[PDB]
């Protein structure tokens, strides 16, 4: 799963399983779930 | 002398390796038809909006 074999047909997928690799407790996981704007969940499973 | 392919979504710019991958099986038809031939070949193009 390579950003440039264009096979990513789940952008939403590929974001969450990017913000999975955190080790961020589970409360932000569920407030980041919680996050409906798709800047504000891509700006913030960057911070974490 | 073959049908146009559905692009569906994916550039080829030239001189450069891409990789195809429809979801439907109708467009392998037409890749096991031309085994047979001596030179197989096929052509690609651009969609539009």
């Amino acid at each position: 799963m390579q950003a440039g074999q264009r096979v990513v047909d789940n952008p939403i997928y590929l974001s969450d399983m990017g913000a999975a690799l955190t080790g961020a407790e589970s409360h932000e996981l569920q407030d980041v779930l919680e996050e409906t704007n798709i800047p504000k969940r891509l700006y913030k499973a960057l911070s974490l | 002398h073959l049908p146009l392919i559905a692009i569906t979504r994916n550039p080829v710019f030239p001189r450069f390796i891409k990789i195809i991958e429809v979801k439907n099986k109708k467009l392998v038809e037409l890749l096991r038809r031309k085994v047979r031939l001596a030179q197989p070949y096929v052509g690609v193009f651009l969609k539009r909006d």
